[PDB]
């Protein structure tokens, strides 16, 4: 889920 | 006639009624609160978990914070069981720190002594930290559990 409360995530797996 | 009434009122304030943890923020942005538990109900639970607390922006959760974007309705959360133990469950979108400890979310953690969690990262202003405290009057009960006395 992305809408609210900022979020992080990393592009490297 | 109330005899055993009258001492009641000698002690008054009773402190550590059935109180697990205490959260306090150092951060200065959460009132501090108490997290409690009754020891009946933990002998009596048995579903792998006596009580847990929910913290974050949400009103529902058992902590309430000052509304912060990057932290989550529920952005972390504490839960009460083992043998005579604590333990912390991070729950946020972003995750929860442990003395600049990012853990695993979801996960379950063995509690520390005025431990603290830190909240909100990525923007060094946009950190939250709370400090946990552990009431001593708890232990002794979980340590002692069965007294030896009447038959």
């Amino acid at each position: 889920s992305l809408e609210v409360t900022e979020a992080d995530a990393t592009f490297v797996q | 006639a109330t005899q055993r009434f009258l001492i009641e009122k000698f002690s008054q304030e009773q402190i550590g009624e059935n109180i697990v943890c205490r959260v306090i923020c150092t951060t200065g942005q959460i009132p501090i609160r108490d997290l409690s538990a009754d020891i009946s109900q933990v002998l009596k639970e048995k579903r792998s978990i006596k009580k847990v607390w929910t913290f974050g922006r949400n009103p529902a959760c058992d902590y309430h914070l000052g509304n912060i974007s990057r932290l989550s309705n529920k952005h972390f959360q504490i839960l009460l069981g083992e043998d005579g133990n604590l333990l912390l469950n991070d729950i946020s979108t972003n995750g929860t720190w442990l003395n600049g400890q990012k853990v695993e979310k979801n996960s379950n953690q063995l509690l520390s002594q005025g431990d603290e969690i830190t909240v909100g990262v990525g923007v060094e202003s946009d950190i939250l930290s709370l400090v946990i405290f552990i009431n001593d009057k708890f232990k002794q009960c979980l340590e002692q559990n069965k007294v030896d006395r009447i038959r």
